[PDB]
């Protein structure tokens, strides 16, 4: 579910958070972004790339 | 490179047309693939056709 204030785990991370589509082209091998202060902003869905 | 019980592998295919020595430049090395080995290992050998 996106656009939606959900509280979320993937792969275990935990946290609530606004899940968005993201224009960011990931490499192949990343799976957790994060940002400047060292703080998931940024997740590859488990299920579906 | 072998790292925590894990034999991880890098590459690049980058094109140069100076064949004297090595470029200037910058090409940054993906992890290809990851996979759990953990050996200590000491020497290295190459094979050539």
């Amino acid at each position: 579910v996106k656009n939606k204030c959900v509280n979320f785990n993937f792969n275990g991370l935990t946290g609530t958070g606004v899940l968005t589509e993201s224009n960011k082209k990931f490499l192949p091998f990343q799976q957790f972004g994060r940002d400047i202060a060292d703080t998931t902003d940024a997740v590859r869905d488990p299920q579906t790339l | 490179k072998n790292i925590d019980g894990y034999f991880k592998i890098y590459s690049k295919h980058t094109p140069i047309n100076l064949v004297r020595d090595l470029p200037q430049g910058f090409s940054a090395l993906e992890p290809l693939v990851d996979l759990p080995i953990g050996i200590n290992i000491t020497r290295f050998q190459t094979l050539l056709a």
